[PDB]
């Protein structure tokens, strides 16, 4: 065999590849991102009608300016996440005041890289890449809302829109389409919510997909399943027309 | 043969190759491409930043590392990132320790040091991005040239990224033309743009599209991006 | 010394010794639970590579985490003692600084996150476990069941089970268990429960054991024969036909 | 320095003086002693200003942090155990603060806490705590009833600050009060000496060592 | 110091513990127990130095909270004082001791018989029918060494601590603010919320 | 590099199973067989030795039964060698435990941290196994009478008879034919001859050729006692069961 | 502070006509209060004995630690641990603190089982072996001890007399040393038997 | 840099073998005959000294090694390994048991801890097993006389007699038939030069011979006169006269 | 024993206006009766519209400020060129200061600048960060004479309205920074009459939106 930290004759590293492979078999996360804010959605996906639906966490704050989707392997998010919560406080300690979406973004992605078996470079404590993706979007008032993409490769960039997961080039055209600068709040919720009805398996209603946005007025907040239902049915309607 | 040798940077082919090496070069052919180009008096860059989708940014490719010095990247942005770090480090030692501009040579002698050690190290991995250092400093203008084989040079100007020959070769000839820029800053950049513009096929270079970064006498390394680089198009 | 990367990543995007760890889980004994209204049973079929043993002293299949937390497993049984232990510390390390016994939930994102960080260490293998860890939150008594897996991932269920068959066992729970209506006593919930296991386990009195969990530190694990009379009881719910 | 804080009917009181002193240097006496941590939870400090003012803003992080982690609200006993476990690893090494961490949680109710660098960490209801604190106690403890009006409750723990502000050369400048209530902390004024003696006098009629 | 009474009747024992903290030159609490039941049928008294007290108090209990847990056994009370002497004369030889004193009082359920142990900082533990921490052992000692039988009754070992406490109520220059008692006899633990009026 | 020669001794096969441990299982199956009885006053461990000679000393020699502490002993199927390195920790855990809270320690409890030492050469550190199994036979005042086993899976299980080693499956359906719930240890020792007797894969069964070990509660004392049975007394025992 | 003076005690032993004795007081308390008159100081090890005077809490640790010691040899040697060589294991686990040494002053007392002669030795704190033919003393009364033996003490004296010997050297030397006291043991070795008798004294 | 290899080099097998274990008991098949006899009253280790050139300094060749003043050692296999062993051997008799109880370790405790260093050669990361097997020979006072083979796995067994390497089965053999528990060790010494004749090739002779014995107490090769205790070193090397002696009695 | 601590003297007061506020230190430096230097400043412009100085033992002094002016340039590095607020650059000299608790600097440190909206600013920190925002500060040696001054002249403390049997206080008006200027002048000479550390020069940095500018006026060096 050989290491994990091999290039492959096409100058790019294996291991990283085949993570993003990895990451091409999770559910969808879509993410727009306009002047009202930024809309974070994601497909729950239960393996089974038993499994409790509001029990998937897929969508998680980092800070009240900071939340985030994730698609993939979601178990390799857990010391992610936790990596940039602890980030964006400790920021808020030594400098009272928050941390840079692109700074909490760059933070995490900081970590990507550091795997191998004694990679003379530093002490990179940690066996293959991560095998899951994150949209971070957050807002700050430097640049204002944000929306972006994290990859196993330690390369993240900034979006209008983006999706990740098995839907992601059909919904990325899609999106790619449908957005434009003076998009509103709800539209956007709508089209993450269209977009997402599109590319799911099964039926998309209130208990398989997840929608959340984050404000400058009232920050990071998951949708509560009445709300979220409220718009599907405000979605059926707008496509049931022409 | 070679699916023997490349299994690591440990290995040395029959021929006395380092194919892990080699193969890191290729990552930086496979990046978008940048030009470095110095006169007497001021040294800039410009680079074809990159985007992913008509939907996403373009990514950045010029990072500064002190007031006095900064580089264009080509390749995998983190070994960038790690690399420019190195390079900010080592700047702000010299500064806090001897009261003195780290030499542009030196900063080169350094990073050369630094990539070698994951070219001859187990489970190491050569970084993969090639870098285009440009500073003013008590000796005038420099433009390095930084390669993951642990090879750095010091040029007039030159390109690198995919499609860089088309630039490498204008400037070749463009030579005793730019070295004569001096005291001309937009000058400079323009022969850069120009130079720039002779390794494109895409799209011609746009505001999201382009980044210059210039350096010089009295010039602190200063990025110059969209908005501001429309007067060099 | 020893830090070879065993879990990593193939060209389709797999951690194989993740996956086969699961394969370890399919081939240890079937083990269920499903939650009433106001408590959770746990069953676990039992093994047969030989029989002679000494009942009285073999760790059973259910263990305490803490005085109000029960996990259950199926797969290598070493690989779970690990699982256990450390889920037992973590209990008292939470009682000591937070003035609070752990809610399943945590419990539950503690051991998951042990094993996903197997998943991902240098010079180890993943856990070839898979648990159901349930009881209730202090203070509560909304009753909580929670399975984890060696990828890391974990989650909540009205019923569920895991180990040999549980395909099949899961889809007489996935029949019999209505959202609506959870077995809603101690005894509909155990004989469901049994229902379920019968299905695979395959008419064996002493080849199930069965625990109840209720709120408040409650939790109880029938006798041979308690089991025995709704094995008997059930075997009629398919007789008189 | 002087600090109160005290449960009652109405919730909970916290008043504290906002003088700093380099000795008999006075080197302030305009400093919070109070640090608002959630919307449901104070500490005050007492000691080394800094040790204070550092470890209870870094306190505030730690309880943020559970926020994100549990997505319910950090407890007073939590809470107040993080300092103090904090504290008590550093034991020994001259750390000096001694802080009172009051808060309101569905759980618990309104809850009040005393950590100190010694490490003890106690529950009550009632603690003053600092260089005045003995004044304040007399005040407060001959006047505290449980069935005490929101606005007595103020008035009185304001009145114990005053009290030692009075007495104890180390406390004095101002007095800040707060009222923590089932719907959280609510600030109810910076009132300074400088002109609370006087008109508390006047209108009390007490205070009569003192002439004008 | 604060006081640390214990006192081995015939199927009890019987931990009696001050409910004051003083610090300098105020009382802080007039309620505290000084107490931690280590399990069901073991109670530990403990004093000393500030945080070390409860410190130590409640990660012994932690301790042996987890081994009744991982054995679903409850160890015997000389099993677990044998295991506080260890972590104690661990402790006097490390980098900063735990100043505290501590009382065992548990009932053995193997042995149907109620057992007190004294064990001090350094790790000194021995078996008493009574015993006590502090300057409270120099009075009731000889109290005890004179009014104490094998014999007694809970009842009786209740009024034997009520001589203990009103001689040192006496004698003492401290105002402890008084005793929370506690039994431990085969039905568990339980506190005798009448002592303060008995 | 060096990954190069790295056999990887913990991972998974693609059916879930741990190479390492299925080939040290293996290798044990090689090993004399030893077994245990547990009696209603009692517990016999037997072993049947494996290279021996005219000129092998058996007198002063101990490869299969092994004292942990007074109360515990065990008996061995395997690697002689990996065998004491676990025998001399585990004694030690013993020694531990007692001197922590004055108690001998419960037969389980040294079983379990035994079995757990097992289980790490299974999930770290790149070692092979101990091709070891063990027959714990013990004494406590929580469960009393106790038999156990451990392999190098790490995985321990309680019996009223087993064995370990060479012919397992043969000896265990032979235990599970004339074994019974109330046997007294002067008939288990019978039995475990008697198994031996006919799993032996020599003519016959030798005093030379075994080990023997008994841990009795006699009556008139109340400390249990352990023997390890000296040649002589394994002739004799042989003679009275008839094996002659 | 001096460690060695805290909770008082002494123990003695002698060696007789084919027997040895060692003896020791029973308290333990906290320098002027008398805390406990059941605190024993001499242990076995099968037939080895050892005394131990000194500081309370290291005078149980290292019997803990000889119960090991001694439990781990027999189970590698199969034989119990010999006086001689219990003495050198206890010299060297004493010199294996020298610089943080255990405050106690052990004494062995022992009839080889091979030779059948009667053995006994002291050490001091980090290990120093005194091997005598007489008598070895230690603790708190040291001094009155070695008063005691030094006049009181004969060679070859018999069992039943040797107890009166060690008994008189232990019981007088107690009674002039206020840390000490407040009951007695002593034990009387023979190949074959030990005898353990209690000792009546004064209470104060 | 730094020894990467920190797994184990003999693993498991499918047969359940342990490869390099049986490898290194092969290494010892090939190397030369050693053998021991056990006696009532002493013991005998022998070997043959193959001189790998006549040019070659016999003597200064120690195949035969004093672990104690009461214990012996000889081999069969790769001798380099046997030499590290002897000094381990000789150290590891002084770190766990001289200087904890001030006298030297029992034979079967000294070979538990010679053995547990072969062991360690069979799982630790990164090593080969060693490939020799020893024949340790003592007395102690406790367990009378002794003789042991300790192998590459790090078995142990004590053995009335045996002989290892190239000739052993035909030597365990002729063994056999001349062993008899009233030996008194002349007798020994002489069945041990027998049985070491029919597998040295060539010549045989004290200069070719490396026989020593555990036996009686030595007070001339003690070196000092004054302590009636240490009575003297029971282990002793035959001199090449002490040999050809015996030869000549063949 | 070698005593890793000294003094240099040195006074410094900082004083926030309503869009400006300055920072003013003596130049003189000493070491126990003699002169060091009668031109040293400690009053520096950190860049992003800040200055500090860290008052006490110099060697302190100076190793605080170098490692703040980098803590800004790696704030500028990690953080995309955002500008470090006042507010933000004393919680991060908190940190500094706090991070040798045990074995501080010391020293006494103030900044001055333009908060988020504008309006002037001073913060103070004790050497082991305990830090406050404020209208004024002097800190150093001849700190407890100026101090008063301060509380009166510039916080208009103890005086009241004439006529009103002290029960009105004067009106709580913002000085010019033509008038602060004054009182840091007239504070430094007081100084410098009374303190045989103080003395020398007196530099001022003056804080605007404008930038820093820097004012010098010669104090007695006797
Ligand atoms: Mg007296
Ligand atoms: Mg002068």
């Amino acid at each position: 065999d050989r290491g994990v930290s091999t290039f492959s004759p096409e100058g790019r590293l294996f291991q990283v590849e085949y993570s993003l492979e990895a990451i091409k078999l999770g559910s969808t996360a879509i993410g727009i991102a306009t002047k009202e804010g930024v809309v974070l959605g994601v497909e729950k996906r239960a393996t089974s009608p038993l499994l409790e639906s509001d029990s998937i966490e897929k969508i998680v704050e980092i800070d009240r300016h900071i939340g985030c989707a994730m698609s993939g392997l979601t178990a390799d998010a857990r010391s992610m996440i936790e990596h940039a919560r602890t980030a964006a406080v400790t920021h808020n300690l030594y400098y009272d005041e928050d941390i840079n979406v692109e700074s909490l973004t760059q933070s995490v992605c900081d970590l990507a890289l550091r795997f191998g078996e004694g990679a003379s470079g530093e002490e990179r404590l940690m066996s293959r890449p991560f095998g899951v993706a994150l949209l971070i979007a957050g807002h700050d008032a430097d640049d204002g809302y944000q929306l972006f993409h994290a990859e196993p490769s330690g390369t993240f960039y900034r979006y209008n829109a983006k999706a990740i997961g098995s839907g992601s080039e059909g919904a990325q055209a899609e999106l790619l389409n449908e957005w434009h600068s003076s998009l509103t709040l709800k539209e956007a919720e709508l089209l993450v919510l269209k977009i997402l009805k599109q590319v799911m398996e099964e039926k998309l209603d209130e208990n398989n997909a997840q929608l959340s946005c984050i404000t400058k007025q009232d920050g990071f907040k998951i949708y509560d399943n009445e709300k979220t239902a409220e718009l599907i049915k405000e979605l059926k309607e707008k496509e049931a027309a022409e | 043969f070679r699916n023997n040798y490349d299994g690591d940077t440990v290995t040395f082919s029959p021929t006395g190759r380092l194919f892990q090496v080699e193969y890191a070069l290729e990552a930086i052919k496979q990046g978008s491409v940048t030009v470095g180009l110095r006169s007497n008096t001021h040294a800039v860059l410009v680079a074809l930043k990159r985007n992913a989708d008509e939907l996403s940014s373009y990514q950045k490719k010029i990072i500064k590392c002190d007031e006095h010095m900064g580089l264009s990247l080509a390749g995998l942005a983190p070994d960038a990132r790690v690399l420019s770090n190195y390079l900010r480090q080592q700047c702000n030692y010299s500064s806090l320790v001897f009261n003195r501009k780290l030499a542009v040579e030196r900063a080169g002698h350094l990073l050369c040091d630094k990539a070698q050690k994951n070219t001859q190290s187990y489970g190491g991995r050569p970084y993969g991005v090639g870098l285009l250092i440009i500073g003013y400093d008590k000796s005038g203008a420099h433009l390095l040239e930084f390669q993951p084989s642990g090879n750095v040079t010091e040029l007039y100007g030159t390109a690198i990224g995919a499609r860089s020959q088309g630039a490498k070769t204008y400037l070749e000839r463009t030579l005793d033309t730019f070295i004569k820029i001096d005291g001309n800053p937009d000058e400079l950049i323009k022969a850069g743009v120009e130079a720039i513009s002779q390794s494109l096929r895409d799209e011609s270079l746009t505001v999201d599209n382009l980044s210059i970064a210039i350096v010089g006498k009295d010039t602190p390394f200063t990025i110059y991006d969209g908005e501001a680089v429309a007067k060099y198009i | 010394g020893y830090d070879r990367a065993l879990s990593i990543f193939s060209p389709d995007g797999h951690i194989f010794q993740v996956e086969y760890a699961l394969e370890a889980v399919k081939r240890g004994t079937c083990a269920v639970g499903v939650k009433g209204k106001n408590c959770v049973v746990l069953g676990c079929e039992r093994r047969s590579t030989l029989k002679l043993q000494d009942t009285r002293i073999t760790p059973s299949k259910v263990s305490k985490i803490d005085s109000h937390v029960v996990l259950s497993f199926s797969g290598l049984n070493a690989d779970s003692r690990i699982l256990i232990e450390k889920a037992r510390v973590e209990a008292q390390s939470h009682r000591l600084t937070l003035e609070d016994p752990v809610t399943v939930e945590y419990l539950t994102r503690y051991v998951a996150g042990v094993q996903q960080r197997y998943t991902q260490s240098g010079g180890v293998r993943p856990f070839g476990v898979s648990t159901l860890i349930a009881g209730f939150d202090p203070r509560d008594d909304e009753p909580k069941l929670y399975q984890t897996e060696p990828s890391g991932i974990y989650s909540s269920w009205s019923a569920q089970t895991i180990g040999r068959n549980s395909k099949t066992v899961r889809e007489f729970l996935e029949k019999n268990y209505d959202r609506k209506e959870p077995p809603a006593t101690v005894e509909e919930c155990v004989k469901l429960t049994v229902r379920s296991l019968l299905e695979v386990v395959q008419t064996g009195a002493k080849n199930i054991e069965i625990t109840v969990v209720k709120p408040d530190s409650d939790i109880v694990a029938l006798s041979s024969e308690e089991i025995n009379q709704y094995v008997t009881q059930i075997e009629q719910e398919k007789q008189e036909q | 320095t002087t600090t109160l804080a005290f449960r009652f009917q109405g919730g909970i009181i916290v008043a504290v003086d906002s003088r700093a002193t380099a000795g008999n240097w006075v080197a302030s006496q305009t400093v919070k002693k109070v640090i608002e941590i959630n919307p449901f939870l104070l500490g005050t400090m007492a000691g080394g200003a800094a040790d204070c003012q550092f470890w209870e803003t870094w306190l505030g992080s730690q309880c943020r942090l559970h926020e994100l982690r549990e997505k319910e609200r950090i407890s007073v006993a939590a809470a107040s155990k993080i300092l103090s476990n904090l504290v008590y690893q550093y034991k020994g090494a001259g750390l000096s603060m001694g802080t009172m961490i009051c808060g309101y949680t569905r759980k618990e109710g309104p809850t009040i806490y005393y950590v100190d660098s010694d490490g003890t960490r106690l529950k009550g209801d009632i603690f003053c705590v600092g260089s005045g604190q003995t004044f304040a106690y007399g005040v407060l403890d001959s006047n505290y009833k449980w069935d005490l009006s929101v606005e007595d409750a103020l008035y009185l723990g304001k009145r114990s600050i005053l009290a030692a502000a009075h007495r104890d050369a180390y406390s004095g400048g101002s007095v800040n009060l707060y009222h923590v209530t089932e719907d959280g902390w609510i600030y109810h004024g910076n009132h300074d000496v400088g002109e609370l003696f006087w008109k508390v006098k006047e209108e009390e009629g007490s205070f009569n060592n003192v002439i004008g | 110091m604060d006081i640390i009474l214990g006192i081995r009747v015939q199927d009890s024992v019987i931990l009696a513990s001050s409910k004051a903290v003083t610090r300098g030159i105020s009382v802080l609490k007039d309620s505290d127990d000084k107490t931690r039941q280590l399990s069901p049928h073991t109670l530990m008294s403990f004093a000393g130095e500030a945080g070390d007290t409860v410190q130590f108090a409640e990660y012994i209990q932690a301790n042996i909270q987890l081994y009744s847990i991982r054995e679903d056994y409850e160890l015997s009370p000389q099993a677990v004082s044998s295991f506080v002497r260890q972590e104690l004369a661990k402790s006097i030889r490390s980098r900063r001791p735990y100043q505290v004193n501590v009382l065992i009082g548990g009932y053995d359920k193997k042995k149907n018989k109620p057992e007190l142990y004294q064990i001090d900082y350094l790790g000194t533990k021995v078996e008493l029918p009574y015993g006590a921490h502090g300057y409270s052992g120099f009075y009731t000692f000889s109290l005890l060494d004179h009014h104490y039988r094998p014999d007694m009754t809970t009842e009786e070992g209740l009024d034997l601590l009520k001589l203990c406490v009103q001689e040192l109520e006496k004698r003492m220059p401290m105002d402890f603010k008084g005793v929370i008692v506690k039994i431990v006899d085969k039905d568990g633990i339980r506190q005798v919320d009448d002592f303060q009026a008995q | 590099g060096s990954r190069r020669y790295d056999s990887r001794t913990t991972i998974f096969s693609p059916e879930g199973r741990l190479y390492q441990v299925e080939y040290a299982l293996e290798s044990i199956s090689h090993a004399g067989t030893a077994i245990g009885i547990m009696a209603s006053d009692g517990i016999v461990l037997a072993a049947e030795r494996k290279v021996t000679s005219t000129l092998l000393e058996q007198d002063t020699s101990t490869e299969k039964l092994y004292k942990l502490n007074d109360k515990i002993a065990v008996a061995v199927a395997g690697l002689t060698a990996d065998a004491e390195i676990l025998i001399n920790t585990a004694r030690i855990h013993a020694q531990n435990y007692l001197k922590t809270y004055n108690e001998d320690i419960p037969v389980e409890i040294l079983v379990r941290r035994l079995s757990d030492i097992k289980q790490g050469y299974t999930q770290h550190g790149g070692l092979r196994p101990f091709g070891v199994s063990f027959i714990y036979a013990g004494y406590d005042d929580r469960y009393g009478y106790q038999l156990y086993t451990s392999n190098p899976s790490g995985n321990y299980t309680g019996w009223k008879a087993i064995s370990v080693g060479a012919n397992t499956s043969a000896a265990q359906t032979l235990l599970q034919m004339d074994y019974k719930d109330d046997m007294k240890v002067d008939d288990a020792i019978e039995l475990a001859l008697k198994t031996l007797s006919k799993t032996t894969d020599s003519s016959a069964l030798t005093y030379d050729r075994l080990e023997f070990a008994t841990i009795r509660k006699g009556a008139n004392d109340g400390e249990v006692y352990q023997k390890i049975f000296k040649p002589q007394e394994i002739k004799d025992i042989l003679v009275k069961t008839g094996i002659t | 502070s001096d460690p060695s003076s805290i909770n008082g005690g002494i123990v003695v032993a002698m060696t007789g006509k084919d027997c040895v004795a060692i003896a020791c007081d029973l308290r333990l308390g906290s320098q002027s209060l008398g805390v406990s008159n059941k605190f024993e100081k001499i242990f076995h090890y099968g037939h080895v004995f050892l005394g131990i005077t000194g500081l309370a809490t290291d005078v149980t640790t290292l019997n803990e630690m000889f119960r090991y010691k001694t439990n781990l040899y027999k189970l590698k040697e199969e034989r119990a641990i010999e006086p001689e060589t219990f003495t050198q294991l206890v010299s060297s686990s004493l010199y294996e603190r020298r610089f943080g040494p255990y405050f106690v002053g052990p004494v062995v007392a022992g009839i080889n089982s091979k030779s059948g002669k009667p053995f006994i030795a002291g050490f001091d704190l980090i290990g120093c072996i005194d091997e005598a033919k007489d008598f070895i003393v230690s603790g708190t009364a040291s001094d009155q001890l070695f008063g005691m033996c030094e006049s009181l003490y004969e060679p070859n004296l018999e069992p039943e007399d040797l107890f009166e010997t060690i008994s008189q050297a232990l019981l007088n030397a107690a009674d002039r040393d206020a840390l000490s006291g407040w009951g007695a043991v002593v034990y009387i070795i023979k190949k074959d038997e030990v005898v353990k008798r209690y000792l009546k004294m004064r209470q104060d | 840099m730094t020894d990467r290899y920190s797994f184990s080099l003999t693993t498991f097998s499918p047969s359940g073998k342990l490869g390099q274990i049986d490898y290194a008991l092969t290494a010892v098949k090939q190397g030369v005959t050693s053998l021991g006899i056990k006696a009532t009253n002493g013991v005998v280790i022998a070997t043959e000294k193959k001189s790998s050139s006549p040019l070659a300094m016999s003597e200064t060749l120690s195949k035969v090694s004093l672990l104690t003043p009461d214990i012996g050692a000889v081999y069969s296999g790769m001798g380099p390994d046997y030499r590290v062993l002897v000094d381990k051997s000789r150290k590891v008799a002084h770190t766990s048991y001289k200087r904890i109880y001030g006298e030297y370790p029992p034979t079967k405790l000294l070979v538990s801890e010679v053995a547990k260093i072969m062991q360690e050669a069979t799982q630790s990361g990164g090593v080969r097993p060693f490939g020799v097997s020893l024949l340790i020979a003592g007395h102690d006072e406790f367990n009378g006389f002794s003789l042991y083979q300790v192998d590459p796995s790090g078995s142990y067994f004590p053995w009335k007699a045996t002989a290892i390497g190239k000739g052993s089965v035909a030597a365990k053999t002729f063994l056999e038939k001349r062993w008899n528990d009233e030996l008194e060790l002349e007798d020994a010494i002489h069945i041990a030069l027998l049985t070491l004749k029919e597998s040295v090739e060539g010549e045989f002779n004290g200069d070719t011979i490396e026989l020593a014995i555990i036996g009686d107490e030595n007070p001339d090769l003690l070196g000092y006169t004054g302590i009636p205790t240490d009575k003297g070193p029971r282990f002793r090397k035959l001199t090449s006269q002490e040999i050809n002696d015996r030869l000549e009695a063949l | 024993q070698f005593n890793p601590y000294g003094d240099n003297g040195g006074t410094i007061l900082g004083i926030a206006g309503e869009d400006f506020a300055v920072l003013a230190g003596d130049t003189r430096n000493i070491t126990d009766y003699s002169i060091n230097s009668r031109y040293e400043p400690k009053v520096f412009d950190c860049g992003d519209n800040i200055v500090m100085s860290a008052n006490g033992f110099a060697a302190d002094g100076d190793a605080l400020v170098k490692r703040f002016k980098n803590s800004v340039k790696w704030y500028h590095f990690d953080h995309n060129d955002k500008k470090l607020s006042i507010n933000s650059a004393a919680r991060n000299i908190q940190h500094l200061l706090y991070g040798k608790r045990f074995f501080p600097y010391y020293v006494h440190t103030i900044i001055a600048g333009l908060d988020e909206d504008g309006k002037g600013a001073v913060y103070s920190f004790d050497p082991v960060g305990s830090y406050e925002r404020e209208q004024c500060r002097a800190g150093g040696a001849a700190a407890s004479l100026i101090m008063p001054f301060l509380d009166n002249q510039v916080n208009f403390k103890n005086q009241y309205e004439p006529g009103t049997n002290g029960k009105v206080k004067k009106p709580l008006k913002y000085l010019s920074v033509e008038e602060v200027i004054k009182l840091v002048r007239d504070s430094f000479t007081s100084a410098t009459e009374r303190h045989i550390q103080v003395g020398d020069g007196l530099e001022i940095l003056i804080v605007t939106k404008d930038g820093v500018r820097k004012e010098f006026y010669e104090l007695k060096r006797d």
